[PDB]
């Protein structure tokens, strides 16, 4: 979605095109949900936004939750539609390169081993730390940083 | 040298995938009674063994050492390059420094799996170590984050 707001005033979410700021749905929840001052001054729905967020990602909850999390533990964060990149605290979101790409999955979630090396290897082709990002049932989240090994 | 009873090879007793491994290399003959022949003992008593030697046998050759690490619920415990199981009074990190489960490429997992997997690690204060096997056979270490 398409905001024209201050970027400070979404909490650096999403990507900062100028003239307004692109935020996507599970990003857009979270600032809804600890800045609900912003509802009637941008005119959008909590529920709307979840119903347009889950038939768009799958997966959505996750980031919702892993968001949150990143953002409540002072960190900076966005969602490039695939990854959540993560910045070091303090820092704010494209000044420089992100610390970590976090994927964020559910417990349910079955996939094949070559399949799980192919998103970690999608994160190293961008140069950069993977980390994945289980979430709970109660929206908890614990995460995993991967490396290769080789000495060598 | 060795001598085939159940799933134990008697040399001078030694589990099949480290039998396997000397047979192999080339310094090991077998025998039932008296090669594809041990290989098919091998995998009738372990349907895991060509994923798991695999991956044993990778890193064996590189200068790693691998001991069993089943009181875990992982396959092997490995120690470093440089090795040196024994060490003295330890204390080289103690059975030290990753827990490998070796595991196919096509094989399917849920990220409880994934989660107990790195909890077990964990609680070994070691680092989980995941060998995926195909054609090649890449190593990837997990590490917690706390984050």
């Amino acid at each position: 979605m398409n905001l024209r707001i201050p970027w400070k005033e979404v909490y650096y979410l999403g990507y900062n095109m100028g003239n307004y700021i692109k935020i996507s749905e599970p990003e857009l929840l979270f600032v809804l949900r600890n800045k609900p001052q912003i509802k009637d001054r941008l005119k959008l729905d909590e529920k709307t936004i979840i119903k347009e967020g889950v038939k768009k990602y799958k997966n959505f909850w996750e980031i919702y939750y892993t968001v949150k999390d990143l953002i409540l533990r002072g960190y900076r964060v966005r969602f490039d539609g695939f990854f959540i990149e993560l910045y070091e605290k303090g820092i704010i979101p494209g000044t420089i390169e992100q610390d970590y790409l976090v994927y964020p999955v559910s417990g349910e979630i079955r996939m094949t081993w070559g399949e799980l090396l192919d998103i970690y290897n999608k994160a190293i082709a961008r140069k950069s730390k993977f980390m994945l990002a289980i979430v709970d049932s109660e929206g908890d989240v614990t995460y995993y940083e991967f490396r290769k090994l080789r000495s060598n | 040298i060795g001598y085939l009873f159940g799933n134990r090879v008697l040399v001078d007793e030694l589990p099949l995938i480290e039998a396997y491994y000397l047979l192999d290399k080339g310094e090991l003959e077998v025998y039932e009674d008296d090669k594809e022949e041990f290989l098919k003992k091998c995998l009738t008593y372990d349907e895991r063994f060509l994923i798991r030697y695999k991956a044993y046998k990778e890193l064996r050759d590189k200068g790693y050492t691998l001991g069993t690490a089943l009181k875990f619920g992982a396959d092997f415990r490995v120690y470093d390059i440089g090795v040196i199981p024994k060490k003295g009074k330890r204390s080289e990190r103690e059975h030290s420094k990753w827990v490998l489960y070796p595991v196919s490429k096509d094989e399917t997992f849920d990220f409880y799996e994934f989660a107990s997997k790195n909890r077990v690690a964990h609680s070994t204060r070691k680092k989980m170590l995941m060998g995926i096997v195909s054609d090649k056979i890449e190593f990837i270490e997990v590490s917690w984050k706390k984050p």
